[PDB]
């Protein structure tokens, strides 16, 4: 009857490929 | 994304939308589903 | 001799002692129809709980199969490889069985039957009997509906048994289908063959591969498909856009009925007979006692149907094979021990005296097993055969003086 | 620019006109998760049934060093299962037990044989009885394991 | 291929196989060299005839009984290399074309053949997620009724009035070309089965 | 001793995989010299056949035996499909297992799967006694031509 | 007693979300 | 020759474990004999009715 | 290889460059994104 809680939501801490929103032309 | 029912429920009633599979599975095993059917 | 009759009726029986490997595998069973998306979430949630235990250092969850024929695992099945910390790092009174207990008590979700086994042990068990768990029950027949009904009963009686922690039988037809029942007559009206309509099922709706890019040594799949929006659901499928050969704009429902149904999830065959395996997880009791109790509960509270057969595979199957080879092995060892005494001293009366000195060395071992709190197994069994030749070796060096 | 259709004019209709060509993921047939904090790509080494695991794992661990230089910057190989670790522990355990017995037997066959040369006789009965067994196994094909050493 | 005395039977096989590989290309496009059973004519051990005296079942029904029930109930027996069907009739879906209806409907023999070839398969639409469950999209399309044959589309006007296989052909259930005939006691044709033993067992 | 026979039948339902690929495959492998038991798996577009041989059977004999039987069954299978022979190992052969992770983010799941499939797999398979270096998890880069029905 | 009980820690770990039934036009 | 006159197999029905041959052919009357073969009806690609 | 936005994000916001996070063959995109919040 363990009341040990875990965060159900997904997780990605082992690295993420990111890019920032730039204002520029096509 | 939404479905309309012709009958079966009542406005206000709460219904599980996430984690539905495993829960229904448990309700399936514990005989609930069979109990639900034998009642009607 | 009559004193050994007590420890005897007090010890348990396993196939082999549970050898402790540095780490162990989480296998959790579940009902047939889970989706890869959900199952994968089930994996991470499960891993986070495993890793929440102080004794474990790494967790490598795996749903589905790896690119190899040595892995035919569905995306609904989960193998996670748990790595336990060095034994010199476990909490105070912590033991293997005690770790597994916090694991099976901490890591648990609805409708998910837990199963914890050492890797090598498991990998071998499956190659021998097919069952991933120590205790397995094989329901067989030629009517999936029938055998499924059987496995279901056997399933619930198994959880009434004293020492069982979890019992789940894989269903043979818990699979979910969306059927595109194509209507030849309707399709013909638009000048379309069954094959014509189907291309929209394989490519428009499904994402069938169409070719591969060649990039040096490597290759990557290419595919055609409508945006997910058009194939979201049944109703969506009924309005799936089709541009007929005669440039007519129709919907999939104009040439087919789409019905949701239930059927086979995965057809498991053993020697060409369909079969369902019931995975039982008992770890508090000794094995043999559990199965002997399962055999009772199953026998009394489940009436076999004609084509249906029930069997107890797993390690118990390996045990029974060994015992028939051992009970036929004692005479061998008892006539060979009989003659090497018949030869050394030559006396017929004399030798029967020495060989009859080993039923005293048997009672010795059994008492020690019980006190040591051990179980009867091919392990201990081997010990007694070896021990016999020593009580018969001694038996001679006392008759020598 | 996959051509689908072209007028007499020479004005063609390209795949881009009826489709968007994007780089996406294929259907995953298997998913791997590490420590409950991320999806990852993994690799598993599979040994030819009947060959030596320990022997193979070393070759693997060494080849991986040769590659740490060739690996892209920021790429890390975290090991999730190593059968080599159990083997070492198992073979060190049986070795240790083989040493303890020997000594405990010697000390005992030396307290009932109160002469040192007498004890050193029953003692040199083991390092020799050992060799003959190990020499035999090499002609048999029996490597060292808790079961072959346990005997 | 007969091998010299004292040749390991399974060596001989594994040898022929590798030679077949380096010859498969020297053969005509369609053809493929098949390896025979592990037995010989001598292996013919137990031979029986199938007969229904009431009439309830006929030659075709019995051949099917043999081909699709007995053959599989017996081949699972150890040391048995092959359970061959002898005699009987193989049910055949005979699309008999009226040459005149072809002209009257402006449909060529070739068109008929192609139409047939597109009206007899199933197809998968992968799966789709509903209620966290996996729904396998399965598309029918197998021939299984005579009517299904009759409704193989050949041609369709802008009107939507189609021309079916039934319009140029009669679809009947007939016998295939017999490659072997079995007769019992000189008073009837029958369907038989012969058990063939693995050479050396 | 175990020889695996994996057959792909794309898009075909489990019940069809069984009737046209698996069943015809297991029934012939059962009557194979030295065959003890045969386990069949009919999935959505996949057919796994596991052939278990009796004790004291020469592993490579068993293989060379299955191969010749595959030859005399290849024609009894659906047009497209071909019966593939499995690796020289079994589930027990799983010896060393690792995960690929880039914590900076520079590389993603797809990039890593490619690193595995097209670099590591070939740097390792050249090791003696290694029968197979299987990729587990990750993403396979796919060129997705998504068609607008309109 | 129709239905099934489930340890609120498991459902919470499962990340069970719920939605209230309403009436209106689709 | 292969389909009109001869009864070459064109495909097979899939009925559970079993399979059965499908074939095209003119009625035997048109292929009774040599002379019959000489008057075997052919609808050419250009919809010409020949023998 | 770069799409322009009419509205939705602010200049400078961080964004992950991957649809490679939801399994192609049918992770219900709507429900698959839901799993990433709460």
């Amino acid at each position: 009857a363990s009341g040990v809680r875990i965060d159900p939501t997904q997780t990605q801490n082992l690295g993420v490929k990111t890019a920032t929103v730039t204002r520029g032309p096509l | 994304g939404v479905t309309a029912l012709r009958s079966g429920l009542a406005e206000g009633e709460k219904v599980v939308s996430s984690g539905l599979f495993l829960i229904d599975s448990e309700a399936n095993i514990s005989g609930a589903l069979e109990r639900m059917r034998s009642e009607s | 001799v009559l004193t050994v009759l007590w420890p005897l009726n007090k010890v348990g029986g396993e196939f082999l002692p549970q050898i402790n490997e540095g780490d162990l595998l989480y296998m959790p069973s579940t009902l047939p129809g889970i989706s890869a998306a959900e199952a994968a979430s089930m994996l991470q949630k499960t891993d986070k709980l495993i890793m929440s235990v102080p004794e474990v250092a790494r967790v490598f969850g795996k749903t589905g199969k790896a690119e190899t024929a040595t892995d035919s695992a569905p995306l609904e099945m989960v193998e996670t490889t748990i790595q336990l910390k060095p034994q010199e790092q476990w909490r105070p009174g912590m033991t293997m069985d005690k770790i597994i207990e916090e694991l099976d008590n901490t890591v648990r979700l609805p409708g998910l039957a837990n199963l914890w086994v050492p890797p090598i042990r498991n990998r071998i068990d499956m190659l021998s009997t097919g069952i991933k768990s120590p205790i397995g029950i094989k329901v067989s027949g030629t009517v999936l509906a029938d055998i499924d009904a059987m496995a279901e009963q056997i399933e619930e009686v198994a959880r009434t048994v004293p020492g069982v922690a979890s019992a789940l039988a894989e269903r043979l037809e818990g699979g979910r289908y969306i059927n595109v029942e194509i209507n030849r007559e309707k399709a013909a009206r638009y000048g379309m063959t069954v094959a014509d309509v189907q291309l929209f099922v394989t490519s428009a709706v499904g994402g069938a591969m169409v070719g591969e890019t060649v990039e040096g040594i490597a290759r990557y799949p290419i595919n055609l498909r409508y945006p997910q929006s058009w194939r979201d659901s049944p109703q969506a499928l009924r309005q799936l856009p089709i541009l007929t050969p005669m440039k007519q704009q129709i919907t999939l429902a104009d040439v087919a009925d789409i019905k949701v149904s239930t059927g086979p999830s995965m057809l498991k065959t053993e020697n060409a007979r369909p079969t369902s395996w019931i995975y039982i997880d008992a770890r508090d009791r000794d094995m043999v006692s559990v199965v002997h109790d399962l055999q009772k509960a199953i026998a009394e509270k489940v009436q076999l149907k004609p084509g249906t057969s029930v069997a107890f595979s797993g390690q118990f199957e390996l045990l029974e094979r060994a015992n028939h080879k051992l009970k036929l092995m004692v005479p061998m060892t008892l006539m060979i021990i009989f003659v090497l005494l018949y030869l050394a001293f030559r006396r017929v009366g004399e030798a029967l005296l020495i060989i009859s000195s080993v039923p005293f060395a048997l009672v010795g071992g059994i008492w020690l097993l019980w006190w040591m709190g051990f179980h009867l197994s091919v392990a201990t069994g081997t010990g007694f055969i070896a021990l016999a030749g020593v009580a018969a070796e001694f038996g001679v060096v006392m008759l020598m003086y | 620019h996959i051509v689908l259709k072209a007028s007499e004019n020479g004005v063609p209709v390209y795949l881009r006109d009826v489709a968007k060509v994007q780089i996406g993921p294929e259907m995953r047939r298997g998913i791997a998760e590490l420590n409950g904090e991320g999806e990852v790509a993994g690799g598993v080494v599979i040994l030819r049934s009947g060959k030596n695991a320990r022997e193979v794992i070393a070759a693997v661990k060494d080849k991986l060093e040769t590659l740490k230089s060739s690996l892209p910057e920021g790429v890390e190989i975290v090991t999730t299962y190593d059968r080599s670790q159990l083997i070492d522990r198992a073979i060190d355990n049986l070795s240790g037990k083989l040493l303890e017995e020997f000594i405990v037997v010697a000390v005992v066959c030396a307290l009932f044989l109160w002469h040192v040369r007498s004890a050193l006789v029953a003692i040199i009965s083991l390092p020799l009885g050992l060799c003959i067994a190990f020499i035999v196994m090499h002609f048999q094909g029996l490597n060292a394991n808790i079961m072959s050493l346990g005997g | 291929v007969i091998f010299e005395d004292g040749t390991d039977p399974y060596w001989a096989r594994s040898r022929v196989l590798e030679y077949l590989n380096q010859v498969q290309g020297k053969l005509p496009a369609g053809v493929s060299a098949e390896l025979g059973p592990d037995a010989t004519g001598v292996g013919w051990i137990y031979e029986y005839a199938l007969v229904d005296r009431s009439g309830k079942h006929d030659l075709a029904d019995l051949r099917s009984l043999q081909d699709w029930f007995l053959k599989y109930e017996l081949k699972t027996i150890p040391d048995v290399a092959e359970v061959a069907s002898v005699g009987g009739v193989v049910k055949e879906y005979q699309v008999v074309i009226d040459p005149q209806r072809l002209a009257q409907y402006g449909i060529s023999l070739a068109e008929v053949k192609s139409a047939l070839d597109a009206s007899n398969q199933e197809a998968g639409g992968s799966s789709i997620e509903l209620a966290e469950a996996e729904y396998m999209v399965r598309a029918s399309g197998y021939l299984q009724t005579l009517d299904d044959f009759n409704h193989i589309v050949l041609k369709a006007s802008e009107n939507g009035v189609p021309v079916y296989l039934r319009d140029v052909a009669k679809v009947q259930i007939g016998p295939e070309m017999r490659r072997g005939i079995a007769e019992l006691n000189g008073e009837g044709e029958v369907a038989g089965g012969v058990v063939i033993l693995r050479s050396g067992k | 001793v175990q020889v695996i026979i994996k057959t792909s039948y794309p898009g075909q339902a489990p019940q069809i995989v069984e009737n046209q690929v698996t069943y015809p495959l297991t029934t012939t492998m059962l009557s194979v010299p030295g065959a003890k038991t045969v386990r069949g798996f009919s999935q959505f577009g996949d057919s796994y056949v596991y052939v278990i041989f009796e004790d004291g059977t020469d592993p490579y004999w068993a293989r060379s035996r299955v191969l010749e039987y595959l030859n005399q069954v290849q024609g009894k299978l659906p047009a497209g499909v071909s019966a593939e022979l499995g690796p020289d190992a079994t589930g027990v052969g799983w010896i060393y297992e690792y995960a690929l992770v880039d914590r900076s983010g520079k590389h993603d799941l797809a990039d890593l799967r490619s690193l595995q499939d097209w670099f590591l797999k070939y740097e390792l398979k050249t090791i003696p006694d290694v029968a197979e270096v299987a990729s587990v998890g990750g993403v396979v880069k796919e060129y997705q031509v998504v068609i607008d029905p309109q």
